[PDB]
Order: structure tokens, then C-alpha cells, then sequence
């Protein structure tokens, strides 16, 4: 129980993150950390649930590693030439 | 398994090994960039997660039989078809 | 118990704190594996062992690992500099996050749970059958969802 | 970890002290024999890191049975989760090196520390998928029970002797080559301590590690293994050797991995279908006929 | 099995096509998926549920419109990178899985599954198209960990994974909603919808046919198994249709004003949810699937980096057979009788006013008589005069597509007693 409010207490700190970070990869770390709050949860609920969240969230991290790959891939392909990372420099579509 | 013990004695050890770095550091007071090395280290954290779902086979498999065999088999095969991919592209 | 765990806790917030704080990447991603160390602690603590260890080797030892070079291969801590500060931005940012802490804090309220199940030490001895076995689904799925994955990021590289 | 016992942790701090400074006057003596034989906040903590995580893991290994360390372990922890708790300290070694290699601000100390970063990440790597095929037949991650095993049913290297081969080849290959005065000092220390390590860890899973059917002296055994390994390893350092990494990665995905890997769904497909153990006594003494006999042409 | 299919197709193709020429590749990927589709036809019926896996009606009905969205989509993309056709049945797979279960943590996979190589679809490597796969990609990532941490929370508030467990109180709640964010976003619901203008304008045309199509499809599928509760579901409706509509007046580019008129239709579709039918929707879908199929491919054959509206203009003249089906197409996604849109819309409100919500209903319908600008600009703009205007006048493959389609539009307006008899259970 006291685990868990520092899983949502993390979640928070993520988004506080994705939305205060101004470079790519690291609005993608903050991400990172809010699947982690995530995690921890999901390990606490399987403590009071019986080990089926542990599973789950084994399954989830190797899934975190596959979108970590696709998107690391895919910030090293668009920013590589190109210069400084900072994400809003591609405000070219506009609603 | 283990006694609990054990993992506070893992710790204790940390901190006397990191002690010791401590001290031996104060006995010191005495284009293409990305690519290769970018590819050969996410394969690198793909095997450490296809290694972190054998490990719990390879200790219960004779428990798991043939399906469960059959199971871990699926998995390495489907993996490795993705390796012999990156491999069969080239990495240089 | 609350010995151990207050000091435990304490140093997760900090090093979440930190991972959103700091302008060197670099640093930041360091404090992020100092995070998943300690995380790894606290699985240990709450009897998901195998799962703990999963988290240092993976997560801690390799992921972040290719954030490193990744930000290594760029340019980390120096991209950030631009200044389109949008500074009216951050107390936005830091009220919608305590908000978004609130609503989950108010849902997590008024939850008696027992948290006493036998789950034996996260073991992969007790792991398996299930993985192999009522998971073996949802296994499959991932593993096909990694190869996909690689498809993907080398096709999304591909020089020539 | 039950059956063993669980001694108290001013002894288990104690032992752990007296194997970290005894792994570096080891160390120490190392290098005097290849050399008798030849005859800003990252710049600090990185080295730390490597030598921390080199220091660390080489309590798992046993020395010998219980009460035997006057009463008490011949280890300095024993864990569960064995073969795991190794991967993790090796990964963590290699972090203090390319982050060491990003500090230096120079090209080529960051990218030659992320080629041999890499290629040891490969390689340690390597040694687990090796591992796999003798955990199959052990059925437990922790070293103890491993040694044991090899006990009562004999040396693993003559059940899983691919497996034994990849181990040997690469935890050797390991070894071969590719302000800054302390800094290359601190890392090599890393490095060599790291190979004792290997040189006990090979004798500890595929062969007996100590445990020998005669005499069953429990320190000397294993020393005299770590020894033999180890000098192998020395052998190595003193002639230089050269690998240079293109050819280095190839051979080792391309034939070791697979093969590691391949092997263990043999030795997986034995267990699963709980045949015999013969059937990889004699497929081990096959594949040695094979990798041997083809090698004296 | 449709998924047997896919894996085989799939893995199969992965390394074959290492062996085998780009175009041959096509041809694979393009049987595989008519395969899998074929397969779905002759099980019609047979509710197939194995583990977390689960076949039935649903799973059919949307993953036939997706398969559908996936074989138009490779008909059109001839250039030669055969993970350009492979990727696109990772997406198809995915897309099946995601409606085939009730297992929060298989459906994680299974959205990361599709989206992932989408990612890498939004690249006709313009700088655009880059913009698109990062926008996508973040704020995807982003929706992926709040349904993660909304299974960890529905977990939280009961024992298990799969929906239909009983459930709690407030966590439970706080899940739901938790899951909505991520579901909707994938769906394009307002206010979760950001993405959708800037990745259609951006990525390649076929590409974001591919995904206006398949992707809603799949996405609904799986809304239809989330509890989705009265209120939320009355804010992201009302939101999605004013804003899409609206936002749809401004827009003085194709491709967008397609994008804003999607997220107005998930608005509509998602009226359906009210009682969830399932019949309602799965209709719906179809019309919509193939309105807005055939106004991509013919927005294909213009463009494919992007599309000015005046472009559209003279099309009539150019090919008359391709004017008249968009004509049909922008009167179906009207919902003007009688057209099969007009009965899948009619279908959705229906169950929203048996639901009893009046006002949303009402308001829908005022923002729907007001969408009514935006399609007749196109659909009209058929006959104007040409604008000198690119046009590359399409295979046989494409007009027969673009016209058989429309004409199944005005088939099913006249008689959706056709179709509608079993959109169900399959009798
Ligand atoms: C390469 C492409 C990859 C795509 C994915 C393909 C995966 C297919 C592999 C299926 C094996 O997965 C496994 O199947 C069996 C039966 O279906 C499941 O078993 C379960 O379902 C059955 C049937 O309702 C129940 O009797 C049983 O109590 C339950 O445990 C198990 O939970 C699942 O985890």
C-alpha cells in the first residue's frame, strides 16, 4: 500500500516530466519512468493478488525494451544530419 | 528459496567493495556515427530480454514437458528469425 | 520494515526528481539506472526476486544503456540549450502532474487489501509453469511483437 | 539457498573484506608475473563503478562445504538466484567503461571505449546463452547446487561440452586486446580481477570447482584449478593477442551464439523429454570427437 | 485459424524476402492477408476462443475491415522495400489481436503490435512525413503508459486482467478511465485526438488510408470490450464531434479535413458504445471503411505527399467513374439517404437515444447537419473546372476498387437488409 502511492507519486513525476522535458529522448525517458511507476504497482496489486502482476509485468517490460528500440530507432533516423534534438523544432503541420 | 539473509549480505558486500574503490581512488590522489554501434547494442538489450524469459524455463522444463519444450522452442525460433534478419541485412 | 522502506522510498522519489530534473542527459539517465537499482531492491523486498533481477540486467544494465549511447552518438546535455523556454509552461506542467498525482492518490484511498499472498519469492522455479503454460499466449505475442520490433528499427535506420 | 546455512553479518562484512583485499594483492601479483614475463564527475566515478562491479561477484563461488571456513562459509554470499546476480555485476563493469570513454571529451576515447564496451557486452552476453544448457540439467540457478551436481553426477563439462567450449572460448577471448596515469591503472586492475574471476568461474560450473572425487580438500582444489585457468589467461596478456573486433563479432554471433543457443535446445529437448542424462554423455563426447578430430587434420 | 495465417505469412516472409523480389513480396503479402480474410468468411460463425484469444462476431466483423484496410493499402504502394509490405501485415496481425481479446495485458501487445510499425509507415522520409512518425510516436508512447498503468490499476481494483471482471468502486473507475485515454487516443477521440490531423497530413496518402481505416477499426473493436461508462463516454463524444466538425470548417487542405472529419466519426461511432450494439457498430464501420477507403485511394491517385483541395476540383471530367464514386463516398460519410452512411449513423444514434442521451444525441446532430459544408465541398468540387491538377488515372485494379466499392455504398443504402441480417452473431 505505501508502495503504491510512490508508484502514482513516479507516474506523476513522468508526466512532469514528458511535459517539462524540451529534447526527444528525454520526453521518452520521463515515459520510461511512468511505465516503471507502473510496474511497481502492478508488483504490489500481484503481492495482494498472487503473482499473476509479476508476470504481467515481466511481459511488460520486455514490451517497454521493443518500443524503446522502435523509438530510439526512429529519433537517431529523423534527428542524425540534422541539428539540435529539441522536439518543437518540427512545427511544420498545423492544425 | 533463499533465506532473505542473503541479499542483505549481497548489499553488505557492495559497500565494502565500493569502500575499497573509494580508497583505491584516493591512492589515485597518490554519418554512420549511430548505425553499428546504435544496432549491435539494441540487439544486445533484445538478447538480454530473450535470456530473461529462458532463464525461467530452464530451471522448470522437465516440469513443463514437451509443450512447455515446444513453447520455449516458438519463442527462440520467432527471435532468431529476427536475428537472422538484422543479420542477413548486414551490420557495418 | 518502514526502517528500510522510508529510506528506500525516499531515494525513488528522489531519483524520479531528479531523472526530470536535471539538464545534462547523461546525468539524468544515470540517475534513472541509480532508480531502477533501487527499484530492483524493492522487488527483491516484495517477492518478485526473479522479476528484480530482470530489472537490473534489462532494464538497468541494457536499455538505458542504448539511451546512453544513443544521447552519446548525438549530442546529450548540450542539445538542450535553445531557450523557447515556455516558462509559463512549468508551473503548468508541475500543476497538472500534481493533479494527475491527486486523482490517482483519491482512487488508491479507502483500499483494504490483503497484500498477504504466498507468492514465493518471485522465483522463475515458480515463474515458469505459468509463463510457459496460461502465458504461453501472450508469451508467443511478445516475442513476435520483438521480432516486429527489430524489423522496424533496422528498416527505420537503413543507410544508403 | 535451503540446506545452507547463514552466518552473521559482521562474519559475512569480514569475509567480504578479506576477499576483496585478497582479490587485489592477486591482482598485484598477476601483473608483477606478466611483467617478470615480458622480460569531470564522470572522469571519477567511472572507474569506481568498474572496479566496484569487478570486485563484486566473486563471493558466490564456494570454496568449499559448509562449516568449512573454521566454522563457518567458505563464501561471502550465496543467493538463489545465482547465475543472474554474475550477469548483473558484469554488465554494470562495462557502463563504468564507456562512460569513461564519453568523459575523456576526445573522439576515439569515446568510440574505441564503445568498441570494446560492445564486444565485452557480446561476450558476457555470450556466456549466459552458454550457461543456459547446464542450468537445464541442474535445475538451480545457484552455484552451490551446481557444484554439488557435479558432485554426486559428475563434471558438467562431459554433459554440456559445447556449452563448456563456448563458455572457455569466450570468457578467454575476454581477455585478448584490441589524469589518464591512474585512470588506465584503475581499469586494468578492473580487467585482471575480472579474469581471476573467470578463472575460478569456469572450474566452478563446467568442471567440479574444488569437489574432487579423491582427496576432498576443500580450498586447494580450487585454488589449483583458478591456478591452471588462470595462467592460461596470463599466457594470453604476455603475448599480447590480437582479435580486432570485425572478425571478433562475426565469430562470436555467427558461430558461438548460435551454436550456445542451439545446444541448449538440445540439451532442452533431453530434459523435457526426461530420456535419459546418457544421451548428452555421449552427444558431449560426440561433439568433443567432432571439434577435435576436425581440428588435427 | 485467421492468426495462423498471419504468424505463418508474417514470420514466413520476414527472411523470404531476403530470397525474393520486393514485387514478389507484394504479391505475398497480398494473398496472406486475402488469405486470412477468406479465412474469416468460411468461419463465419463459429466463435473460436482459445486462450486470452478470442473469436467472435466482433473479432470477425473488425478484423475483416481491417484485413480490408490492409489489402487496399498494399494495392497501391508498388515501391520497392519489402518491409514496406511486411510491416503492414505486422500492423494486420496486431490489429487482430487487439479485437480478439479481453486481456488488458495481450491487448498492450497487441496495440504496440500495430503501432509500432506505423511509426515507421509515416515515412516517405519527407520531412513531413518525420515530423509525423515523431509526433505519433510520442504522444502514442505516452497513451501506451497510461493504459498500462490503467491495467495495473484495473488489476488494482480486481484480480484480474481480463475484462468482464465484476469490479470495484472508485479504482475501478479511475482504471476505466485510465484505459479510455489510451483506447481513445488510438481511436482518435477528442480530447485525445491532437495526433490525427498533423500524422494524416504528414504521413504517406495509402499509408494513412491504411490507418484511418484499419486502425479505427481495430481501435473501436477493442472500445467495445472496455465497461465504457455513461459519462465519459457523453464527454468524448460530445468533444469529438464539435471539434472535428468545426475544426473540419478551417481546413483548406485534403488529407486534414479528412483527419478533423474522422475524429468527428469516432464521435458518432462512439454513441454506438452507449448500449454498446456491436451490430450498430459494426455496420457503421462498414460504410465508413469504405467511403473513406475509396476517398483515400482517390485522393491516391492525386497525391501522395499531400493534397490542396482544389485538386479535387475537375476530377469528374478527368475520370467520371472516380468523380461519381467520390461524390457517393463524401454523401455516405454525410449520412444522406439513401446511403449505407446514412444507416450506420442512423444505427449508432439509435442506440444512443434507446441509451437515453438526449442531449449528446441532439447535439451530434446539429454538428452533423453542420458537417454537412465540408462534404459537399469535395463531393461538389467534383465538377468544377480543373485546376492544372496532378493525376496519374490508376490501373485497373484501382478504378474497379474505387468504383465496386462505391457502388456497394448505394447497395447497402437501398438495401442494408443485406448486410444488417448478421453484422451479429453470424446467423
Ligand atoms: C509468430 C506470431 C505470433 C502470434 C501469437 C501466437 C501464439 C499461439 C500460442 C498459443 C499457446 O498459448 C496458450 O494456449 C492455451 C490454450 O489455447 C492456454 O490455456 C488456457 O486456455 C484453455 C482453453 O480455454 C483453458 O483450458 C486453460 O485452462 C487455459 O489455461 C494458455 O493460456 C495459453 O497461454
Amino acid at each position: 500500500m505505501s508502495y503504491l502511492l510512490t508508484s502514482a507519486l513516479l507516474f506523476a513525476l513522468g508526466v512532469y516530466g514528458v511535459l517539462t522535458r524540451r529534447t526527444a529522448i528525454l520526453v521518452f525517458l520521463s515515459i520510461e519512468l511512468m511505465l516503471n511507476a507502473a510496474n511497481l504497482s502492478l508488483v504490489g496489486f500481484a503481492r495482494a493478488y498472487g503473482l499473476d502482476g509479476q508476470v504481467a509485468a515481466l511481459m511488460v517490460i520486455a514490451v517497454a525494451a521493443a518500443e524503446v528500440a522502435v523509438g530510439l530507432g526512429l529519433i537517431v533516423a529523423i534527428f542524425r544530419h540534422r541539428e539540435s534534438t529539441a522536439v518543437d523544432d518540427l512545427s511544420e503541420l498545423r492544425g | 528459496m533463499a533465506p532473505i539473509q542473503e541479499y542483505v549480505g549481497t548489499l553488505i558486500y557492495v559497500g565494502v567493495a565500493l569502500f575499497i574503490g573509494v580508497a583505491a581512488l584516493l591512492v589515485g590522489a597518490l554519418k554512420r556515427f549511430p548505425v553499428h554501434f546504435y544496432v549491435v547494442a539494441m540487439l544486445f538489450i533484445l538478447f538480454d530480454v530473450e535470456v530473461a524469459f529462458l532463464w525461467p524455463y530452464a530451471v522448470s522444463a522437465g516440469g513443463l514437458g514437451l509443450y512447455g519444450f515446444l513453447g520455449v522452442l516458438a519463442f527462440t525460433l520467432l527471435l532468431f528469425v529476427g536475428f537472422l534478419y538484422e543479420w542477413w541485412k548486414g551490420v557495418m | 520494515m518502514s526502517l528500510l522502506e522510508g529510506l528506500a522510498l525516499f531515494l525513488l522519489l528522489l531519483s524520479g526528481v531528479l531523472v526530470v530534473t536535471l539538464r545534462n542527459a547523461i546525468h539524468a539517465a544515470l540517475a534513472l539506472i541509480l532508480n531502477f537499482l533501487v527499484l530492483a531492491g524493492v522487488y527483491v523486498a516484495l517477492d518478485a526476486r526473479f522479476l528484480g533481477f530482470i530489472q537490473v540486467i534489462v532494464y538497468a544494465g541494457a536499455i538505458v544503456v542504448l539511451f546512453l549511447f544513443v544521447i552519446m552518438l548525438l549530442f546529450a546535455a548540450q542539445g538542450e540549450i535553445g531557450f523557447d523556454p515556455l516558462v509559463r509552461s512549468r508551473p503548468l506542467a508541475a500543476l497538472l502532474a500534481l493533479g494527475v498525482a491527486g486523482i490517482l492518490a483519491a482512487g488508491l484511498w479507502g483500499l483494504d487489501l490483503a497484500f498477504t499472498q504466498d507468492l514465493k519469492g518471485g522465483l522463475p522455479q515458480a515463474l515458469g509453469p505459468l509463463l510457459y503454460g496460461d502465458w504461453l499466449f501472450v508469451l508467443l505475442a511478445v516475442g513476435f511483437l520483438l521480432m516486429a520490433a527489430t524489423v522496424v528499427a533496422v528498416a527505420l535506420v537503413e543507410p544508403g | 539457498t535451503w540446506s545452507y546455512p547463514v552466518d552473521p553479518y559482521w562474519m559475512v562484512a569480514l569475509k567480504a573484506l578479506l576477499v576483496v583485499v585478497g582479490l587485489l594483492t592477486a591482482f598485484a601479483f598477476m601483473t608483477l608475473i606478466e611483467r617478470r614475463l615480458l622480460a569531470r564527475f564522470l572522469f571519477v566515478l567511472a572507474p569506481l563503478i568498474s572496479v566496484v562491479f569487478a570486485l563484486l561477484a566473486f563471493g558466490l563461488i564456494p570454496f568449499g562445504p559448509p562449516g568449512s571456513f573454521f566454522g563457518y562459509q567458505p563464501w561471502v554470499i550465496n543467493l538463489d538466484l545465482g547465475i543472474l546476480y554474475l550477469f548483473a555485476v558484469s554488465e554494470l563493469a562495462v557502463y563504468g567503461i564507456f562512460l569513461s570513454g564519453w568523459a575523456s571529451g576526445s573522439k576515439y576515447s569515446l568510440l574505441g571505449s564503445l568498441r570494446s564496451s560492445a564486444s565485452l557486452i557480446s561476450y558476457e552476453l555470450g556466456l549466459g546463452l552458454a550457461l543456459l544448457a547446464p542450468v537445464l540439467l541442474v535445475g538451480s540457478l545457484n552455484l552451490n547446487d551446481i557444484v554439488n551436481w557435479q558432485k554426486e553426477h559428475g563434471w558438467l563439462f562431459l554433459y554440456a561440452f559445447p556449452a563448456f567450449l563456448v563458455y572457455l572460448i569466450a570468457s578467454m577471448a575476454e581477455a585478448a586486446r584490441t589524469y589518464s596515469s591512474i585512470k588506465w591503472a584503475l581499469f586494468q586492475m578492473a580487467e585482471y580481477i575480472h579474469f581471476i574471476t573467470a578463472s575460478a568461474l569456469i572450474p566452478t560450473l563446467f568442471l567440479g570447482g574444488w569437489t574432487m572425487p579423491v582427496l576432498e580438500v576443500p580450498y586447494l582444489w580450487m585454488f589449483l584449478k583458478i591456478a591452471f585457468f588462470l595462467f592460461f589467461f596470463i599466457w594470453i596478456r604476455a603475448t599480447w593477442f590480437r582479435l580486432r573486433y570485425d572478425q571478433l563479432l562475426r565469430f562470436g554471433w555467427g558461430f558461438l551464439f548460435p551454436l550456445a543457443l542451439l545446444w541448449f535446445l538440445v540439451t532442452a529437448l533431453v530434459v523435457a523429454l526426461d530420456l535419459p542424462r546418457t544421451y548428452l554423455l555421449y552427444l558431449s563426447a560426440l561433439s568433443f570427437l567432432v571439434l577435435l578430430g576436425a581440428v588435427l587434420y | 485459424m485467421t492468426l495462423a495465417i498471419l504468424a505463418v505469412f508474417s514470420v514466413a516472409l520476414t527472411l523470404l524476402g531476403f530470397v525474393l523480389p520486393p514485387q514478389g513480396v507484394k504479391r505475398a503479402t497480398l494473398l496472406g492477408l486475402a488469405l486470412a480474410l477468406a479465412s474469416l468468411l468460411l468461419t463465419w460463425g463459429k466463435p473460436f476462443a482459445f486462450g486470452p484469444y478470442a473469436v467472435d462476431g466482433v473479432s470477425q466483423v473488425f478484423t475483416l475491415l481491417a484485413l480490408l484496410g490492409a489489402l487496399w493499402t498494399v494495392g497501391l504502394v508498388r515501391s520497392g522495400r519489402f518491409e514496406f509490405y511486411l510491416l503492414v501485415l505486422y500492423a494486420a496481425l496486431g490489429m487482430h489481436l487487439l479485437a480478439s481479446t479481453r486481456h488488458l495485458l495481450l491487448m498492450l501487445v497487441a496495440l504496440e503490435a500495430l503501432s509500432l510499425p506505423l511509426y515507421a509507415l509515416a515515412t516517405w522520409r519527407r520531412g513531413q512525413g518525420l515530423e509525423a512518425a515523431l509526433k505519433y510516436f510520442l504522444l502514442g508512447a505516452l497513451a501506451a503508459a497510461f493504459f498500462l498503468y490503467g491495467a495495473a490499476l484495473f488489476y488494482g481494483a480486481t484480480g484480474s486482467l481480463v475484462l468482464g471482471a465484476p469490479g470495484e468502486g472508485p479504482l475501478y473507475a479511475l482504471a476505466l478511465g485510465l484505459l479510455l485515454v489510451g483506447l481513445g487516443f488510438k481511436a482518435a477521440l477528442a480530447p485525445f485526438h491532437f495526433w490525427t490531423p498533423d500524422v494524416y497530413q504528414g504521413s504517406p496518402t495509402p499509408v494513412v488510408l491504411f490507418m484511418a481505416t484499419s486502425v479505427k477499426a481495430a481501435a473501436f473493436a477493442a472500445l467495445l470490450r472496455v465497461a465504457a461508462p455513461p459519462e465519459a463516454l457523453a464527454l468524448l463524444v460530445a468533444l469529438s464531434v464539435v471539434v472535428g466538425n468545426l475544426a473540419a470548417l478551417a481546413q483548406k487542405e485534403a488529407k486534414r479535413l479528412l483527419a478533423y472529419s474522422s475524429i468527428a466519426h469516432a464521435g458518432y461511432m462512439a454513441l454506438a458504445l452507449y448500449t454498446g450494439n456491436a451490430q450498430a457498430l459494426g455496420f457503421y464501420l462498414l460504410t465508413y471503411v469504405l467511403a473513406t477507403g475509396l476517398a483515400f485511394a482517390v485522393l491516391s491517385q492525386i497525391s501522395p505527399d499531400r493534397v490542396p483541395l482544389e485538386a479535387l476540383r475537375g476530377l469528374y471530367r478527368k475520370d467520371p467513374l472516380l468523380g461519381l464514386a467520390f461524390l457517393v463516398a463524401m454523401l455516405s460519410l454525410l449520412g444522406l439517404p439513401p446511403l449505407a452512411g446514412f444507416w450506420g449513423k442512423y444505427l449508432a444514434f439509435a442506440e444512443a437515444a434507446r441509451a437515453g442521451a438526449w442531449g449528446v444525441l441532439v447535439l451530434a446532430l446539429v454538428t452533423s447537419a453542420v458537417s454537412a459544408y465540408y462534404y459537399l465541398g469535395l463531393g461538389l468540387a467534383v465538377f468544377a473546372r480543373p485546376e492544372e491538377t496532378p493525376f496519374r488515372p490508376g490501373p485497373p485494379w484501382a478504378r474497379a476498387a474505387v468504383v465496386a466499392a462505391g457502388v456497394l455504398l448505394l447497395a447497402l443504402g437501398l438495401l442494408p437488409g443485406l448486410v444488417l441480417p448478421a453484422l451479429a452473431a453470424g446467423g
